[PDB]
């Protein structure tokens, strides 16, 4: 109906008029204020800027690492480009996470000690329905994916309180592929007020007190 | 005994894009309510503006092709020079190319307009069908 359609095109254009003005006056982002999301591909990436600017105005290096590596999400990089990544210059005395499908998490495993990582913890996230996953698992159906937990150097420090997480968690996958929050929090037990990274980051994911780099953001 | 927000702006200067952050280093939150690649920037609003007055509204096409490259929706186009004019009925103006002088005006004009006869929503003069 030509009516309707007309209506629905001047109801439409409003929107964006309202939009567009409570953004020239001031209205706010969701993401929180802190963070420093910063778009580039790893790839292209020189993360000597990244470390200069770090030490620069931290005198410190990451007390924890994040990733959800695009393996063959799904943002499609040679495997070895991920595991030549040089993360090793990028922290020297902290956790890594990172996210191991299942398909890849021997490999993981493998990457992590080659980055001088040691294995201590695995987090295991499962898909309550809401209360169970249904995934097509190549022997065993899988109902969770895990993330993988390297350290290198001193924990022995103040900063990062041992016993205060947990190695379950528990929430519905929001925005999918979306991480559960609660790993956020899982880290703050662990580092409270500390300088965070994180790779391969989505839009979604962005917090406060941490470093994001991402080719989406 | 950190400050993370002052961290967060050097950082954010030297490493993030020029449209993620202000000059002062704070983070505009323009960019991220925008869906990624659809920023709109203020260097290429002048060029909207700039188009109009050489090329004329409802001139897309032609003006598409001198100040955005590829470039933007067609629609943004339309939707971003109701706002130009702050009407939002824009049917009015078409094929007239308008000085940015002369859009100041007439974007001037029309709000004052619609606020007496009490249809401005939004800062834009609603019209009469």
């Amino acid at each position: 109906l030509l009516q309707d359609i007309e209506k629905r095109i001047l109801h439409y254009k409003q929107l964006f008029f309202k939009e567009q003005n409570e953004i020239a006056n001031g209205k706010r982002s969701m993401v929180p204020d802190n963070s420093i999301p910063i778009c580039s591909d790893v790839t292209k990436l020189n993360f000597q800027a990244l470390i200069d600017a770090q030490m620069r105005h931290a005198g410190k290096m990451f007390d924890v690492i994040m990733m959800d590596p695009p393996w063959q999400a799904y943002d499609s990089l040679s495997d070895e480009k991920i595991q030549n990544m040089p993360i090793q210059s990028l922290q020297q005395d902290g956790f890594i996470f990172v996210w191991a499908i299942n398909a890849k998490y021997r490999v993981t495993i493998k990457m992590i000690e080659n980055w001088g990582y040691k294995l201590v913890d695995e987090i295991t996230w499962v898909k309550k329905t809401v209360k169970i996953a249904k995934g097509h698992g190549f022997y065993l159906q899988h109902a969770k994916e895990s993330c993988l937990i390297g350290v290198k150097g001193d924990v022995d420090n103040g900063r990062f309180k041992k016993n205060i997480a947990s190695d379950v968690i528990f929430s519905e996958r929001r925005g999918q592929s979306q991480k559960p929050e609660e790993i956020y929090q899982y880290i703050n037990q662990l580092c409270p007020n500390g300088n965070y990274l994180e790779i391969f980051a989505r839009r979604n994911n962005l917090h406060d007190n941490w470093v994001s780099i991402g080719n989406e953001l | 005994p950190l400050d993370f927000t002052q961290y967060a702006k050097n950082m954010r200067k030297d490493l993030s894009n020029q449209d993620i952050c202000l000059e002062d280093g704070a983070l505009n939150h323009s960019y991220f309510l925008t869906k990624k690649g659809q920023y709109w920037t203020p260097l290429n609003q002048k060029a909207l503006q700039r188009g109009i007055e050489l090329f004329g509204v409802g001139n897309w096409k032609e003006i598409n092709y001198d100040e955005f490259s590829g470039k933007a929706n067609i629609v943004e186009l339309e939707l971003r020079t109701c706002m130009i004019l702050g009407i939002n009925d824009i049917t009015e103006y078409y094929g007239k190319k308008i000085s940015e002088e002369e859009q100041e005006e007439i974007k001037k004009s029309n709000i004052a307009k619609g606020k007496k006869e009490n249809k401005l929503k939004d800062n834009i003069y609603q019209k009469l069908q």
